[PDB]
């Protein structure tokens, strides 16, 4: 699982 | 990276993560060679037998990173690409000859404690440093082994191996556009790039001027860290004329 | 043109933990 930006 | 260790903060500030927009995933490594251009391996982008053919709209690059999965607020940048350029004589049919590609950012990236490009070499720096036994450095978020994935950028220092040894240990046709590197069984020490490391940099530090130069790009190997086998790397100086030709006309 | 000098290392006269092994390989042998 990859942590999201913005 | 196999038998490496954690990168230190800021150790490899040109290191770039090639990133698929959807599904989200880590594709390759890559490197920052100026505020406008990232350098990578062609088989990262185009490999027709596995239906690989990523256009610019498909990818993002993440620069400044340390952790593999975390969003590193206030440290990393993310950029859309403007265009991809693969070497026109890239040979995927056989041996991955000329396994290089350029990627142009849409916007110039700002440099910082974590984002800084690396040098490409000149003929002299090439001659001097590309020698059997001289060591360089590979960085990557690739597989730890042949768990699994590292938590942070991994680093290993590896010796360049003499052409005959490289040639005599694979049954694939080596071209002068490749070099190989890694330790031999009788040298004890271990270490290799792995899946996920493809496209990332093999750097050397010049003792003439103290700058890091990218002599290679992770291209391929058979398994990872196997005795009697070696990592193959794309000879960057050999292909430097294509690199400049591309930049001068699309650097804008 | 400032290529390859790291802000956290070379620009402040700090070495990383393993670059010396790079240089040990250029001088030894
Ligand atoms: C790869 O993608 C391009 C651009 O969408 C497409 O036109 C082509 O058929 C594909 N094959 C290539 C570039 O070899
Ligand atoms: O499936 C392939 C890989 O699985 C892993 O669990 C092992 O540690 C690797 O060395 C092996 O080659
Ligand atoms: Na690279
Ligand atoms: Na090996």
């Amino acid at each position: 699982i990859f942590e999201p930006p913005e | 990276i196999v038998e490496g260790s954690d990168a230190e903060i800021g150790m490899s500030p040109w290191q770039v993560m090639l990133f698929r927009k959807s599904p989200q995933e880590l594709l390759c490594g890559a490197s920052l060679i100026s505020d406008r251009w990232v350098l990578t391996a062609a088989h990262c982008l185009l490999y027709p037998p596995w239906d690989k053919n990523f256009t610019e709209n498909d990818l993002l690059v993440r620069i400044g990173k340390h952790s593999r999965t975390r969003y590193e607020r206030n440290i990393e940048k993310i950029s859309m690409l403007e265009k991809i350029y693969i070497h026109p004589r890239y040979n995927w049919r056989e041996n991955l000859d000329r396994d290089i590609a350029l990627m142009k950012l849409k916007k110039p990236v700002a440099f910082s404690d974590y984002i800084h490009p690396v040098c490409l070499p000149d003929r002299e720096t090439a001659a001097s440093l590309l020698q059997a036994g001289y060591k360089g450095r590979v960085t990557g978020w690739g597989n730890l082994k042949e768990k699994g994935q590292p938590s942070v950028l991994q680093v290993v220092n590896l010796p360049i191996v003499e052409r005959p040894v490289c040639k005599d240990s694979t049954r694939i046709r080596i071209t002068d556009n490749m070099f190989c590197a890694g330790y031999k069984p009788d040298e004890g020490k271990r270490g290799d790039a792995c899946e996920g490391d493809s496209g990332g940099p093999f750097v050397m530090k010049s003792p003439f001027n103290n700058r890091w130069y990218q002599m290679g790009i992770v291209s391929w190997g058979e398994g990872c860290d196997r005795d009697g086998k070696y990592g193959f790397y794309t000879h960057v100086f050999r292909l430097k004329k294509w690199i400049q030709k591309v930049i001068d006309q699309f650097g804008e | 043109a400032d290529c390859g000098l790291r802000p956290l290392f070379e620009k402040k006269s700090l070495e990383d933990k393993t670059e010396r092994e790079l240089l040990e390989s250029y001088i030894d042998g």
